């Protein structure tokens, strides 16, 4: 009975580095067990920072939303994580 | 809970983030100016954070990091990088730094990181 959440991260406007920034979202899911099922732009274009101040996540997660949100907001140098369960 | 070691090679650099931390409510527990400094300094100092400028590779900070994690697995780590470094950066994070923030030091920025890191 694991979950799935959809998550959008948003980072402010001259936010640096922002894969970097974007790969401590994608390492703190993998922390927690989290396996991401899609994502919006693809993980290439991620990682070659062709996006401009948000991400999209669908993930599988064995964790509850309030761990999961709690997790995702330790995360220093995020405007806003929207969360909401699938 | 508050004591932070800076290594940067610069002392400007390190002035600037002493400026930042004290006013931020942290404590300078001490400074390094290479990785060998660091993990001298992380042993006698055992600070609660670590501030890590990983701006010139040539000077080793990301060797540093590791050695520091061997020291202490649960070690908290701020890398210092630079624009056009996120490779460097993802680099750190999986060898085991917790954050970064990016040059020129901009104040909200740090204080979040050290915020968070704890």
């Amino acid at each position: 009975g694991f979950k799935t959440f959809y998550i959008k991260v948003i980072l402010k406007e001259g936010t640096q580095l922002k894969s970097a920034r974007i790969y401590l979202v994608f390492h703190k899911l993998e922390e927690l067990k989290c396996e991401v099922v899609r994502t919006i732009p693809s993980v290439e274009e991620i990682e070659e920072e062709k996006f401009e101040n948000e991400v999209e996540l669908f993930v599988i997660s064995p964790v509850d939303l309030e761990k999961l949100s709690e997790a995702l907001s330790s995360i220093a140098d995020i405007e806003r994580v929207i969360i909401k369960e699938v | 809970g508050k004591r932070v070691l800076i290594v940067d090679d610069a002392a400007f650099m390190r002035m600037m983030l002493k400026d930042i931390i004290t006013k931020a409510g942290y404590e300078v527990a001490g400074e390094a100016t290479n990785g060998r400094e660091a993990v001298e300094k992380y042993k006698e100092l055992k600070p609660d954070i670590v501030t890590m400028d990983i701006t010139m590779p040539e000077m080793n900070g990301i060797d540093a990091i590791k050695e520091i994690m061997k020291i202490d697995p649960n070690a908290k780590i701020i890398v210092c990088s630079a624009m056009g470094q996120q490779a460097m950066v993802i680099e750190a994070i999986k060898a085991g730094a917790k954050d970064f923030i990016v040059k020129p030091f901009q104040p909200s920025r740090v204080v979040e990181a050290l915020n968070k890191v704890s």
